[PDB]
């Protein structure tokens, strides 16, 4: 109960003091309940009744379960912690189960009364000061102030956490075969030993968290195999996502997707390929939390499959330290590209996927070097080294890329993958003009009200053509013209366009985007033998460009 | 138990508290190293272990000195400085002396260790905690914070101030034509001798330096520098014969954005070819009335800009383009077209030479360069990746001190910069 424990020195921010709150004078049936709880409280030394001063107050309200013995009074000390210092953020991360070394036989303890038997800063005891009413409705409260940590004071999750680690630090030490995890009241104790040898060992650290103060239980230590935790199921030789229940409505909210897609994230960690895309391009139609949203035809068809997927279970491995890490990728389109890290042939540690930055103009080397970037962050992280990567792409196609890539990238270490689709760099920009090739001096704008445009050209051998376009934008009817020169135009071109904007998009080699104009630009691009876009500064006497800057 | 313990008791300006950054997640080799570095701290008495009562933290990383053999902690103290600034600047702060860009010869040298000698002020210790990660969050990670002043930390230097300058006393005097800017734990000496003895008067002060109170540099038969020979300014225009359509286009666009700096920039006449809808693979000999612009202009981009005057209240910005083929620019300025200094970075022996390993080396290049010419360092626009960059530069990097970077995606001027 009392663990003989240093103690963690604790404050309020300055020029603050203890929360004098009061106490709602309530009942009996359970201005006694509490008088009995703190009374048995008090003698195992969880606090003690403190005397006439000046201590500040905090609510003492009570509840009852449902399993039946009695009620829990439950201080509610938001006021105290307001006022108490801050503190070392405890581990914000939960420890992925795909990296923890396998081991032969683990156990798993669970600390008693953590919180409540871990000694309190003995000077910032006099601020956890509260007081129960009387029996009856007069008034000679009863008065205690705590001498453990607080059930919620403010900085509980650290004190505990804290004194934890330096009692284990010294176990572990005696021990240097035995990786202990923590998390919450949760100890992870495990190895592999003989089954039996082992025990001796956990009912040993047992003895030893006892022996300072700390409680476990025991069907002797009490859970079997399947463990939950956060949302995962850890088997002794795997780990998996613990049940997911993807729900089939005849009505759908801004609430009713957030759930499900929130349902569909964490379940691709090891489900293969889990397409999510349509269904959160939905959740941006408002952000209202209530909303009858029509499902859309392309989301009840990626549900469809990720239910398909789901229809059935599959497993994780546990990370072997000496074996590596091996990473591989795949495009599933759209932007959408799913991987899965391993180190062994059909035992992934996980799988995740790699969504298209929802952005507007990006090609698959982008995606994929994005990709490899996401997966290389993370393998930092619950592995803490970097993977092998097996991209589908080749070397040549990459070099061509980055070379040619006003950025600074740096895909780190792959071998070829021959696996369709492979990415690949669609269409290519001559880096000098052609000779033999009709040269379209091209150029469109429009009113920025009456949101009317017409984009055209004028070109060397004469040719003249002006589409009068409606409801569209200035950049609509700037790409309008490289796009209506792309039509007019015979198998090789070069192109002179006013437009910073429709160059740069088009310069950017950007396959795969949604904007129909885009992608037949793209696409004509692609029929195309040899094209050279080329950008004057528009409004500046070319005797050859003030043309359509003046025809449009 | 101890001597007379006197420290500078240090403060922040009211209204900013203690630094609370993110420690990073860090590779399983570098964490082993940065145990062991503390491990030994600790025991050397430089930090302690602290507990949750410390909200406080300050990313630390782990470095290579050139050494591919042993590594070195390197805590970033970007935060914890803006918030002692008006001490380490205002108070304490160290002169920076204009001659030192004017000497032949430029060599810095480390300090740091002459730090770790002086105690921090008590009621202060306390902001400079820093964590060492756990690979897969398996453990909480490790607390400590310092007990001397620590390197990184622009106060280490300021309260250093005093014991340097003293110690500097008799080498100074006897070689007055020395300069010796301290900024942070790096060490600059400029002078004018022969490339040769300008290595002897080092090792002079490295001697000097490292009886007189052991301030341990590390030099290694150690950092050369040529300020003076930094004067790469020319923007050359392709000067050929032969002239397309296409390529007076190419030079007038590219002598157009050109004007947004040089004010008497005129590109008429050479709108003047580039009359009529024509071809672009059409060779229009240049006129008569024409070249004026080739080489009239040529000329205000022979002799650079007049006006362009540093503002100490207003901070440094440095901008980097990939040029391919270790081919890197950039510009420093303050207001956008007005450089103090242009020029370029190069990959020249190294076969194993990536674009982060150049950047991460054009960077630290940039940054000695201001440290030198104005005793501050810019401020980044780095064209890279946000999350790339933040995952590899520690590898290659190897200073003592960390810019303020941010991240772009580049108007592609075709950079009217580059030369070849
Ligand atoms: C509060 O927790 C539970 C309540 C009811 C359960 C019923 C059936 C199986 C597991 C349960 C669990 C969870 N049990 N989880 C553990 O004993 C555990 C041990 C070691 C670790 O590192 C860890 O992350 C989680
Ligand atoms: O071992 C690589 C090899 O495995 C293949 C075919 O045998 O795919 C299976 O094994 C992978 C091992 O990581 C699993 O990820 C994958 O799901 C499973 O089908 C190929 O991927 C590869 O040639
Ligand atoms: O790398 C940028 C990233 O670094 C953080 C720490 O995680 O903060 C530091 O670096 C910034 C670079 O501009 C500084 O401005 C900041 O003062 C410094 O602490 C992140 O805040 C930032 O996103
Ligand atoms: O997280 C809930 C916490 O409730 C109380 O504080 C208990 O003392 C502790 O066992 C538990 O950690
Ligand atoms: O990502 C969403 C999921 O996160 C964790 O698994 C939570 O335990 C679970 O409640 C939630 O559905
Ligand atoms: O080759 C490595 C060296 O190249 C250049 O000198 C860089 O400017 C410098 O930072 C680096 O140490
Ligand atoms: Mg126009």
């Amino acid at each position: 109960p009392i663990s003989p424990i240093e103690t963690v020195p604790v404050k309020l921010k300055p020029g603050m003091d203890g929360p004098k709150v009061k106490q709602w004078p309530l009942t009996e049936e359970k201005i006694k309940a509490l008088v009995e709880i703190c009374t048995e409280m008090e003698k195992e030394g969880k606090i003690s009744k403190i005397g006439p001063e000046n201590p500040y107050n905090t609510p003492v309200f009570a509840i009852k379960k449902k399993d039946s013995t009695k009620w829990r009074k439950l201080v509610d000390f938001r006021e105290l912690n307001k006022r108490t210092q801050d503190f070392w953020e405890v581990q914000l991360g939960i420890p992925h189960p795909a990296g923890l070394k396998k081991k032969k036989s683990v156990t798993v303890l669970d600390v008693g009364d953590a919180y409540f038997s871990v000694p309190l800063d003995e000077d910032f005891r006099k601020y956890t000061a509260f007081t129960i009413p009387s029996i009856n409705n007069e008034t000679p409260g009863i008065r205690y102030q705590y001498n453990v940590l607080p059930q919620g004071w403010k900085g509980s999750p650290a004190i505990f956490q804290s004194s934890m680690t330096k009692i284990l630090e010294p176990f572990k030490k005696q021990n240097p075969d035995i990786v202990i995890y923590q998390y919450m009241d949760d100890l992870y104790v495990g190895s592999d030993l003989e089954i039996g040898q082992h025990r001796t060992k956990i009912e040993e650290l047992r003895q030893h968290l006892l022996r300072w103060g700390l409680t476990t239980p025991d069907k002797k230590h009490q859970k079997e195999p399947p463990f939950l935790w956060m949302g995962y199921e850890l088997h002794p030789d795997k780990w998996t996502v613990q049940p997911i229940v993807l729900p089939e409505k005849d009505s759908w909210t801004v609430n009713d997707i957030q759930k499900l897609v929130g349902k569909l994230n964490w379940a691709s960690q090891i489900y293969p390929g889990i397409k999510v895309r349509q269904l959160s391009k939905l959740l941006r139609g408002t952000k209202a939390l209530t909303e009858v949203i029509p499902l859309t035809e392309e989301a009840e068809l990626e549900l469809a499959e990720n239910r398909e997927i789901l229809k059935e279970p599959v497993h994780g491995v546990y990370y072997d330290p000496s074996k590596d890490l091996i990473a591989e990728i795949q495009k599933q389109g759209q932007g959408q590209w799913t991987y899965q890290i391993y180190q062994e042939p059909f035992k992934n540690l996980k799988t995740g996927k790699y969504a298209r930055m929802r952005g507007a103009h990006t090609n698959d080397v982008k995606q994929l070097t994005e990709a490899v970037q996401k997966i290389t962050t993370e393998s930092i992280v619950i592995w803490g080294k970097t993977p092998k990567f097996k991209l589908p792409i080749q070397k040549e196609t990459w070099e061509t890329w980055w070379t040619e890539y006003w950025q600074a990238t740096w895909i780190p270490e792959w071998e070829f993958v021959n696996t369709p689709p492979l990415v690949k760099l669609w269409y290519q920009l001559e880096k000098e003009p052609i000779v033999g090739a009709e040269t379209f001096y091209v150029d469109g704008a429009a009113n920025r009200e009456t949101k009317l445009g017409k984009a055209g050209y004028v070109t060397n051998k004469g040719r003249q053509k002006v589409v009068p376009l409606t409801n569209t934008t200035n950049q609509k009817t700037e790409l309008q013209a490289i796009y209506l020169a792309l039509q007019d135009s015979g198998l090789e071109v070069n192109i002179v366009t006013d437009s910073q904007y429709a160059l740069g998009i088009i310069q950017a080699q950007p396959d795969k985007s949604e904007s129909e104009l885009v992608n037949q630009i793209i696409e004509q691009l692609i029929k195309k033998e040899k094209v050279y876009l080329a950008w004057v500064p528009a409004h500046k006497g070319i005797g050859g460009n003030e043309q359509v800057d003046k025809l449009v | 138990p101890i001597s007379p313990i006197e420290t500078v008791p240090v403060k922040l300006k009211p209204g900013m508290d203690g630094p609370k950054v993110k420690q990073w997640p860090l590779t399983e080799e570098k964490i082993k190293a940065l145990v062991e570095i503390c491990t030994e701290m600790e025991k050397e008495g430089k930090i302690s272990k602290i507990g949750p009562e410390n909200p406080y933290n300050t990313p630390v990383f782990a470095i290579k000195k050139k050494d591919s053999t042993k590594w070195r902690k390197l805590v970033d103290f970007r935060e914890l400085n803006k918030r002692t600034q008006d001490f380490w600047e205002v108070q304490l702060g160290i002169p920076h002396p204009a001659g030192l860009k004017k000497k032949k010869s430029v060599t810095v040298l480390d300090v740091g260790d002459a730090y770790f000698s002086v105690p921090l002020d008590e009621d202060f210790r306390k902001y400079t905690a820093f964590t060492i990660p756990s690979i897969n969050n398996e453990t909480p990670g490790i607390r400590y914070q310092y007990n001397v002043l620590p390197q990184g930390w622009k106060g280490s230097p300021a309260i250093f101030q005093s014991s340097m300058t003293k110690i500097l006393e008799p080498f100074k005097k006897q070689n007055p034509d020395i300069v010796i800017y301290q900024y942070m734990d790096d060490l600059y000496v400029g002078s004018d001798l022969e490339i040769g003895q300008h290595r002897t008067k080092i090792e002079e002060l490295r001697q000097h330096l490292l009886r007189w109170g052991l301030t341990t540099p590390d030099k290694k038969h150690g950092y050369e520098l040529h300020p003076d020979k930094w004067t790469v300014q020319p923007i050359v225009l392709p000067e050929k014969d032969s002239w397309t359509v296409n390529d007076i286009q190419k030079l007038v666009g590219k002598l157009n954005w050109a004007s947004q700096i040089y004010p008497g920039i005129k590109v008429r006449q050479l709108s003047k070819l580039l009359r009529g809808t024509k071809a672009l693979t059409e060779v229009i000999p240049l006129t008569e009335e024409a070249e004026l612009e080739l080489a009239e202009n040529r000329e205000i981009l022979k002799e650079p800009v007049h006006g362009v005057y540093y503002d100490p209240s207003k901070d440094l910005i440095a901008e980097i383009q990939k040029q391919g083929q270790g081919q890197w620019t950039y510009q420093i300025y303050q207001e956008p077209f007005k450089n103090l200094k242009t020029g370029k970075y190069a990959r020249m022996r190294g076969a194993h030479t990536n674009d982060v390993k150049q950047l991460t080396e054009a960077v630290q290049k940039i940054t000695t360069e201001s440290i030198v010419i104005w005793g501050k360092t810019p401020k980044f626009k780095l064209p890279i990746q946000k999350e790339t960059w933040e995952t590899w530069w520690t590898e290659y990097w190897q200073a003592t001190w960390i810019p303020e970077w941010e991240f772009v995606n580049t108007p592609p001027l075709v950079k009217l910069w580059y030369q070849l």
